[PDB]
């Protein structure tokens, strides 16, 4: 399907693209309804 | 030298000792044994604590204790320069008239009287006074008296006392109209200098000393220089920019050169309190890391416990005054020990809990020690509600907080190295089985609604979201079959009834249990 | 799912809305029930049984 | 992950990662009070340490 595998370092720009949005608090999940 | 010898050594056996190594050398001890076993090459060979509480120390160790009068004189210095910029916004025109507006619109019942002011050096009747002194101020600005009655009006205004919040509005807003101003001015000066080479003494001759006409500008292009012919493909934005500063000289009522003055003074007094406040931290970080080491043990690592210690401290020496007389080591252990335990009720545990919660588990646990000391064996869900007052459900419910999450690599296994996280199935994932059981009910319902009147198999298929996109209702079918609402009913019913009675769904007969 | 939902129709059979998390012997084992012990919370009604 | 009962287990990369988090907003927060720079460093190496 792919036949080679690449490595390299990342750029700024090629994490932002990787992500789908930033984590802002260190909140895990609510203690009392349990929802993210 | 002494690494060579270790390093011959280790080459000559292929392995050395704890005490060899150490002899002929503890994070430092760590990269050295970290370092040495690299060879089992030339940059090992070739090859100050690392610990970031034994550099803070070191890095805080280079200050001076004050005492008591070494206070005083930095207290002193913090008031000048608040005052100095005091004394540098009262001359701000804009100011009082947004003060006069934000006191009629809090007339207007818009907000609390006291909020808007916390008193002065009554409040109506100082207000009244106020506006009378801006009426009479602001309808004389005829320049030869208009600087004394300006001069009384912001000498009258020192009176009041602001509430903090607006005065720092008052400022950011004087801040951004500078701001403006100077983006502005530097926009000129990009336009008509790097773009023409105008020189420096030119632009101090005629820019400096007016500042308000176009007579700096507009009139310097007919000077017979370079520069001069060059500025009239760029003199569209300076014009642009010149109007902008003519319409601003308007709102500010004053000599650009005086609001830079003013500026100055106002940064000199900001930087007086800025050095006096680092003087002052500089010495209480003793006292910051004294407080901060009955919270070791807490969940939070004792640097941070030291970093928040350090946020309280900054936050007292500016909200501390010298007329009350207490020792600084008694005004501000108090925000200290506020921030340390407020920062552990926030960022100490994964599930985060309230404060409150957090106050209440802590009283239960006295209250239940104190009960174990004393009765003996142990205190229960309903002794501990009659001794600490609760409905004996919110006790339980204390209770049952999740207490802290199981570390997952926790070793259990003690046979072959297995961590709690090897055992752990996923509980959403669907059967195999079960797959194959929703592939036989699709073909065995393919495969009955076959055996109909094509009419009500597209009927079925339409009301059932059988292989279709979505759900549809009886109009949208009707809509497409060019019938309303009644027959497609009728013959939808008729469909289940003919698949109702056996020797034509049978297998679903299977399927269904 | 859609299909099962006809299914239902057809048959006209309701939904369960309970699961069957019941204890039931080990596949292989075969033996005689011995002793049965029960305990219940404190606030409980206790079960004829108990 | 919930286990039976109202325990909890949990990866170390979530300890991690909310250390990491935490200092980081501690020192975005910092620089906005214009703190002396010792404790600006501090924060730094710390962020750096985590
Ligand atoms: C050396 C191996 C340690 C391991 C066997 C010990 C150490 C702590 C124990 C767990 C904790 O108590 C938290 C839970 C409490 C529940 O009541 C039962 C499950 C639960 C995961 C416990 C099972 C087991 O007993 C543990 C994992
Ligand atoms: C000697 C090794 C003991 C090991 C075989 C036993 C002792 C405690 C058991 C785990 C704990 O109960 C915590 C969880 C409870 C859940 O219900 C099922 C998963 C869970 C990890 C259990 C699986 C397994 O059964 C464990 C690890």
């Amino acid at each position: 399907e792919f036949d080679a595998i690449k490595i390299a370092l990342a750029s700024p720009d090629m994490i932002r693209s990787w992500s789908f949005g930033e984590v802002k608090k260190p909140e895990t999940i609510n203690y009392r309804t349990f929802k993210p | 030298s002494q690494l060579k010898l270790l390093v011959t050594r280790g080459k000559e056996q292929g392995y050395l000792t704890y005490a060899e190594v150490n002899d002929h050398l503890d994070a430092d001890d760590l990269m050295l044994a970290e370092n040495t076993a690299d060879e089992d090459a030339a940059e090992a060979a070739a090859q100050r604590t690392t610990d970031p509480v034994r550099m803070y120390m070191r890095e805080m160790g280079t200050v001076e204790l004050l005492t008591r009068e070494g206070e005083i004189d930095i207290a002193k210095r913090i008031e000048d320069g608040i005052n100095q910029v005091q004394c540098s916004v009262a001359e701000y025109p804009e100011a009082i008239t947004y003060l006069l507006e934000q006191y009629d619109r809090v007339e207007a019942e818009e907000a609390r009287l006291s909020d808007l002011i916390t008193g002065f050096v009554l409040a109506r009747e100082k207000f009244a006074e106020l506006r009378a002194q801006y009426v009479v101020t602001r309808d004389t600005i005829k320049h030869a008296t208009a600087q004394e009655e300006i001069l009384k009006l912001s000498e009258v205004f020192k009176q009041f006392r602001l509430v903090p919040k607006q005065f720092d509005y008052l400022v950011n807003s004087m801040r951004v109209m500078m701001d403006r101003v100077r983006t502005q001015e530097r926009l000129i000066m990009k336009l008509c200098v790097e773009q023409c080479k105008m020189p420096k003494k030119n632009f101090i001759t005629l820019f400096t000393g007016n500042e308000t006409s176009d007579t700096w500008f507009n009139a310097a292009i007919a000077m017979n220089k370079p520069w001069s012919e060059k500025l009239h493909d760029v003199s569209e934005e300076v014009h642009r920019a010149l109007q902008k500063l003519q319409q601003i000289e308007e709102e500010t009522g004053l000599t650009i050169e005086q609001v830079k003055d003013i500026n100055r003074r106002m940064s000199i007094g900001e930087a007086k309190a800025r050095r006096a406040k680092k003087e002052m931290v500089e010495a209480n970080l003793r006292l910051v890391i004294s407080i901060a080491k009955k919270y070791t043990n807490r969940g939070l690592q004792f640097l941070d416990l030291i970093q928040e210690g350090n946020i309280g401290l900054m936050k007292a020496v500016d909200k501390f005054e010298y007329r009350r007389g207490y020792k600084f080591s008694t005004y501000a252990t108090w925000w200290i020990r506020q921030a340390i335990t407020r920062s552990i009720a926030d960022q100490a545990r994964t599930i985060r809990i309230p404060v409150h919660m957090i106050e209440t588990i802590n009283k239960l646990n006295r209250i239940s020690r104190q009960m174990l000391q004393e009765m003996g064996r142990e205190p229960t869900p309903e002794e501990l509600a009659e001794r600490m007052l609760m409905p004996e459900d919110k006790i339980r419910k204390v209770l049952k907080i999740a207490k802290e999450p199981i570390s997952m690599e926790t070793p259990i296994g003690d046979d072959e190295d297995s961590h709690l996280g090897d055992f752990i199935e996923d509980t959403t994932l669907e059967l195999p089985l079960d797959s194959a059981t929703t592939e036989s009910l699709r073909a065995a319902t393919h495969d009955v609604l076959a055996g109909l009147t094509a009419r009500e198999a597209k009927v079925l298929r339409m009301r059932f979201g059988i292989d279709m996109n979505t759900d549809y209702t009886l109009e949208e079918v009707g809509k497409q079959f060019d019938v309303t609402r009644e027959r497609i009913r009728q013959i939808e019913a008729k469909a289940l009834r003919k698949l109702r009675h056996p020797s034509r769904s049978e297998v679903l007969r299977s399927f269904l249990d | 799912t859609p299909e099962e939902k006809l299914l239902r129709a057809i048959f006209g059979e309701k939904a369960s809305d309970v699961k069957d998390s019941s204890l039931r012997v080990p596949n292989g084992v075969s033996g005689t029930v011995i002793d049965v012990q029960v305990f219940t919370r404190d606030g409980v009604e206790k079960d004829k049984r108990a | 992950v919930p286990l039976d009962g109202g325990r909890f287990a949990t990866s170390d990369l979530n300890d991690l990662y909310r250390r990491v988090i935490n200092r980081n907003n501690r020192l975005k927060r910092l620089l906005d009070l214009a703190a002396p720079d010792i404790i600006v460093r501090n924060e730094k190496r710390m962020l750096q340490e985590a």
